[PDB]
């Protein structure tokens, strides 16, 4: 149930230098949903003005 | 010609029921429901197609 070797791994991607950044964007979720819940609704009522 | 006390001091009724239900209106603010908005999107697109034909 374990003597299988069908899987073949991918390549050996070379990429080099520039590393990860610091902790910057942790508190930016203040208005993530609200804007999506607001910007969408701000003009989502623009259709009963049609029928 | 004639004088002078035809006018009198009659007072009318104190019926003040003109404020029957002005304040009784439910205090629900303009809470824009999302379902209505997609529904009207659909309806408006339908009538735009209707305009087309």
């Amino acid at each position: 149930m374990a003597l299988l070797g069908k899987t073949l791994k991918g390549r050996s991607t070379r990429p080099g230098g520039i590393p990860q950044k610091r902790n910057i964007k942790w508190r930016q979720l203040a208005k993530n949903q609200e804007e999506f819940d607001q910007l969408k609704q701000l003009a989502k009522m623009k259709r009963e003005g049609l029928k | 010609m004639s004088k002078a006390a035809k006018a009198k001091k009659n007072v009318p009724v104190v019926s003040k029921l003109e404020a029957d239900a002005r304040k009784a209106a439910e205090g629900v603010n303009d809470n824009e429901s999302e379902e209505f908005k997609k529904a009207m999107r659909k309806e408006a697109r339908a009538l735009v197609e209707q305009f087309n034909e």
